[PDB]
């Protein structure tokens, strides 16, 4: 009894089988009368007065009912030719078979191979009979089943009996094939940027490319921003280009009156593909005119939110035992603080794998990179890395132990050190060589037990795991930190062999990692539950030479890191997740999160989640400005709730609410309602979100927003209630965690 | 203590010789899956082999999404929730096809002052997710063997 | 009125 | 025809959109990715359904 079934109830269906002139009359230029039935192919003609002329043509008079596998005709006068496959039916009505279109006319013609439906002074509507919500009555209408369109001449769009629109020419996409025309328009009011309006226009260039021009009129700025999109599908992959361009900004001229022009633009290019299974091309490029572009056209209040734009290219060549890649990675920082950043121009990655060298496995990894800074005072360097590896994996049914040896060799050539050295104590070096091995031992076991006491046919496992990592200590204070950052340690991250992501900081390690996992499988060998607990024991302090992390305790050795996980799959609808991260040097819980969700189907779902991040974790990792600002220093502690429920199978209510318990103030709040019908659909949305910080008053500012969509239905095979598109319409979008 | 050492291998005895079928055989996911099957002891076969009596694991679409998870007190995003979804089907020769899936969740704290360093950290997160999703696909093989027996 | 849809290679 | 049957001549956005049939390349997929919006200070894309035929 869903919307697809309700709108299909009034739709006629074809009963005869899908595959010749058999007449059937009571009284048989032969004239027939009473009640006739003419079957030629899949077509049928019904009337009470049909006569032949031969030479074979028929003339029907009175209560003519033409039937087909595509249309249905009714009228008081008819005429057809049994050789040209044409029918002329006078004033009456028609209705599509197997779909929703219908309307009336004065002269309806069927044409070549029953493909055209020529209409004179007719109308076309997509609603079910007895609704008459909207119609597109025009002078002439042409329906064709191949291109799936309805061309209308001298069209007058009507809502009810009111001709709200007039146009010389118009096309409606009656089907699923792509066609160029106007898409769904949007209306929106915001407490920051005021009234807005979008008018998309599609363009079907070719089967493998299309464009979309979207004039976006913002009232506050007094000009239209042209949002352009171009999608393509070539032999090298598929991508798209975005070019938004605002010729003049009246708000920007007030903030920055010294600039000659106030134009605003943004260019985004994204590409991703693989050609011939070897070549791998990737692009992710973003460029904007001014640093305040992302604040203005995101409904942001002030220039306080940090961020950057990523401008990456890549070309690769992958084989089963080798892959080489060249890539340049640049960024553009948009903070009020220092905006200097490094970029790799270019970077080369080479890998080579050769298995079965006896009982061992072999691997080689090389890299050659060049670092440049936007400023002309910061150092720049060239780095070359080599990393041969050797394994020895042994395994059986109940356990497996793997022993790995590795060697690390890096070379540096640093220049532009005059400014940095002249005002710092630890001088940098022109040439640095950093060679150091690595030895790791990993082990696992698995046990099983038949837990018939609790449930019949279930089984439970227990998988203890241990590891030992040893890396020697090399002083790295004379190497600038270009692309190394501290890594997070979830349960599976306890067994990682790196602390920093990059090659400029490689901390010494002398530690043993221990963990355990316990899974529960049901009688169908389907896993339902699993929980993991792990830790790291440091035998000696992990030193990276620099050693400039702001810890809370002066703890160096012992059990310092803990982590855990949980995933319970109660039923097909329920699902619970968890995770905690404890660090003794923080004397607190670093990070934690949880989530419980019920989801009967797409429309019906409830979800509760939690996110935590301690004040000490913000201090240890994020910059020194995040430990003193009132909008950063408290960490994260928020509770979220997402829900959805449809009523009467046409409505759909959606809500969301996120609440920061530290400040006792909300962070996000959403509420969307969409009424889906057989020939239209209306959506309304609301959202209150944080959009900046007021330094003068020391409290956050919010940004309200209420939208309004409208859409035509029945032309395409779409009957969704729009729940999944409303759930992702807020700054903290819904994510399926089932 | 009713425990005992596991006496059965993770890969069912009927899938000890399998055909790895993928549209991107040189990609990161196919390498991760092929690495897991080596550890368990599976003797992978070429697609163009003469054998028509061995199951085939066809690897499908892989999607990675990154979204905001929680925000600071000024609306700026604090952590990103990254999700990877992998689809695959196992074609038992003659019986049926059994679709399977794997979903991996990760978290990522951004730091605009270290933008080059966070891109290498983010590249490390995605590489590790291919290994987690490659393990979940292997753990769904014993359920396929038991479903095959029932049908 | 138009209909946005997926791309494909020409036949 | 150089490459054998089923060889994915072009893979786009995680799905194969062209494969060799017998000495010739034929389309075997579709791609539907659209511009999503600004993710802080950058662009993004969203997959509205890409499949293999
Ligand atoms: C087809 C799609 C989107 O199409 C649109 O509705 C967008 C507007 C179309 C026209 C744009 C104007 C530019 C055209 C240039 C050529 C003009 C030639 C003129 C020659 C003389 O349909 C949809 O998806 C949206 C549904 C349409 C809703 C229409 C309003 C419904 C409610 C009406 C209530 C009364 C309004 C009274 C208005 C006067
Ligand atoms: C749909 O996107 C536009 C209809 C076909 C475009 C070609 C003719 C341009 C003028 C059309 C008039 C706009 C009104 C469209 C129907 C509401």
């Amino acid at each position: 009894a869903d919307l697809a079934s309700q709108c299909m109830l009034g739709v006629p269906s074809y009963d005869r089988p899908l595959v010749p002139v058999t007449i059937n009359a009571d009284h048989a230029d032969a004239v027939f009368t009473g009640s006739v039935d003419i079957m030629q192919g899949n077509s049928r003609l019904q009337a009470d007065e049909v006569q032949l002329h031969q030479k074979r043509t028929v003339d029907a008079l009175g209560n003519v009912h033409y039937d087909d596998n595509q249309v249905i005709l009714k009228g008081p006068k008819g005429w057809a030719n049994l050789n040209t496959k044409d029918t002329n039916v006078w004033e009456g009505d028609y209705q599509m078979v197997g779909r929703q279109g219908r309307g009336k006319a004065d002269l309806m013609k069927q044409r070549g191979e029953n493909r055209y439906t020529i209409l004179d002074n007719g109308s076309f509507t997509s609603c079910l009979p007895g609704s008459d919500t909207w119609s597109v009555v025009g002078s002439e209408i042409i329906h064709d089943r191949e291109e799936q369109v309805a061309e209308i001449w001298n069209a007058r769009f009507k809502v009810g009996p009111v001709p709200i629109f007039y146009s010389p020419y118009l096309q409606l996409p009656v089907g699923d094939k792509r066609r160029s025309g106007f898409l769904i328009p949007n209306a929106k009011y915001t407490t920051t940027n005021y009234f807005e309006f979008y008018l998309p226009y599609y363009w079907n260039i070719a089967p493998n490319m299309d464009a979309t021009i979207t004039p976006h009129y913002m009232h506050r700025r007094g000009n239209i921003m042209w949002e352009n999109e171009f999608r393509y599908l070539s032999q090298a992959g598929a991508g798209l280009m975005e070019l938004d361009y605002l010729p003049s900004d009246k708000v920007y001229e007030d903030e920055h009156p010294n600039d000659d022009s106030s134009r605003r633009w943004l260019f985004y290019w994204n590409h991703s593909g693989v050609m011939d299974q070897v070549w791998r091309f990737n692009v992710d490029y973003t460029k904007v005119s001014d640093p305040s572009y992302f604040n203005d056209f995101d409904n942001k209040y002030g220039s306080s939110t940090d961020g950057y734009a990523t401008q990456k290219f890549s070309v690769g060549y992958a084989v089963q035992n080798f892959n080489a890649t060249v890539s340049t990675k640049q960024f553009q920082v948009f903070s009020e603080q220092n905006t200097s950043s490094y970029s790799a121009e270019p970077q080369l990655d080479v890998n080579y794998y050769q298995n079965d060298v006896g009982p061992f496995d072999t691997r080689i990894y090389g890299q050659a990179v060049h670092f440049v800074n936007t400023r002309d005072d910061m150092p720049e360097a060239t780095r070359v890395h080599l990393e041969p590896t050797i394994n020895l994996p042994l395994s059986n049914n109940w356990g497996s132990i793997n022993t790995e040896a590795k060697f690390l060799a890096t070379h540096y050539q640093q220049t532009n050190l005059d400014w940095y050295n002249s005002r710092n104590t630890t001088k940098l070096d022109e040439s640095v060589n950093r060679v150091m091995p690595q030895f790791k031992v990993d082990g696992k076991m698995v046990f099983e037990r038949d837990m018939e006491m609790l449930a019949p046919g279930y089984t439970q496992t227990l998988e203890p795991r241990a590891q030992y990592l040893y890396v020697p200590y090399r002083d790295q204070s004379d190497i600038y930190n270009y692309d190394s950052s501290l890594l997070q340690s979830d349960y599976s991250g306890l067994f990682r062999d790196r602390t920093y992501g990059g090659l400029d900081r490689i901390a010494s390690a002398n530690q043993v990692t221990t963990g355990v996992t316990s899974r529960i499988y049901d009688d169908a060998a389907v896993e339902r539950f699993n929980i993991s607990v792990g830790q790291i024991y440091y035998f000696t302090e992990s030193r990276t030479g620099d050693d400039n992390i702001t810890w809370e305790n002066d703890d160096k050795t012992g059990s310092l890191v803990w982590a855990g996980d949980t995933y319970w799959r109660i039923s097909e609808r329920w699902g619970l997740r968890g995770g905690i991260q404890y660090d003794t040097r923080l004397d607190n819980v670093a990070t934690s999160n949880s989530s419980i969700e019920y989801r009967r189907d797409e429309d019906r779902l409830v979800q509760l989640n939690y996110h935590y991040a301690s004040p000490e974790y913000i201090q240890a990792t994020l910059p020194k400005y995040y430990s003193t600002a009132e909008q950063y220093k408290n960490g994260i502690s928020q509770v979220g709730a997402v829900a959805s429920r449809p009523i009467a199978d046409r409505w759909s209510i959606v809500g969301a609410y996120y609440y920061d318990t530290n400040a006792n103030k909300q962070a996000d709040s959403m509420l969307g309602v969409q009424y889906s019908s057989c020939c239209y659909a209306i959506r309304v949305g609301y959202e209150r979100k944080l959009n900046g910080w007021d330094n003068d008053k020391q409290h956050a500012v919010y940004d309200n927003a209420i939208g309004f969509n409208i859409e035509l239905r029945g032309l395409s095979s779409n009957y969704g209630l729009g729940t999944q598109e409303m759930l992702r319409s807020n700054i903290l979008p819904y994510q399926n965690t089932l | 203590c009713g425990w005992h050492l596991r006496d059965t291998t993770q890969v069912p005895s009927t899938m000890k010789v399998m055909i790895l079928d993928s549209g991107d055989p040189n990609g990161p996911l196919s390498r991760a899956v092929r690495n897991q099957l080596r550890l368990n002891g599976v003797e992978l076969l070429d697609k163009e082999t003469t054998r028509k009596d061995v199951p085939s694991l066809r690897l499908g679409k892989v999607s990675i999404a990154k979204d905001t998870a929680s925000v600071f007190r000024n609306g700026q995003t604090a952590e990103y929730q990254m999700i990877m979804t992998v689809n695959a089907t196992v074609l038992i020769p003659g019986r049926d096809i059994y679709p399977i899936s794997a979903k991996v969740f990760r978290s990522f704290f951004d730091n605009p002052q270290m933008a080059l360093a966070k891109d290498n950290e983010q590249d490390m997160i995605v590489k590790e997710m291919y290994d987690r999703a490659a393990e979940q696909l292997i753990r769904k093989l014993p359920s396929i063997r038991a479903a095959d027996i029932r049908s | 009125c138009g209909l946005k849809g997926p791309l494909y290679f020409p036949p | 025809g150089p490459r054998p049957d089923g060889w994915c001549a072009t893979q786009a956005s995680g799905v194969c959109v062209a494969k060799w049939k017998n000495g010739v390349v034929v389309p075997a997929g579709e791609v539907d990715v659209r511009y999503d919006g600004i993710k802080g200070s950058s662009g993004s894309v969203r997959d509205y359904g890409s499949k293999e035929w």
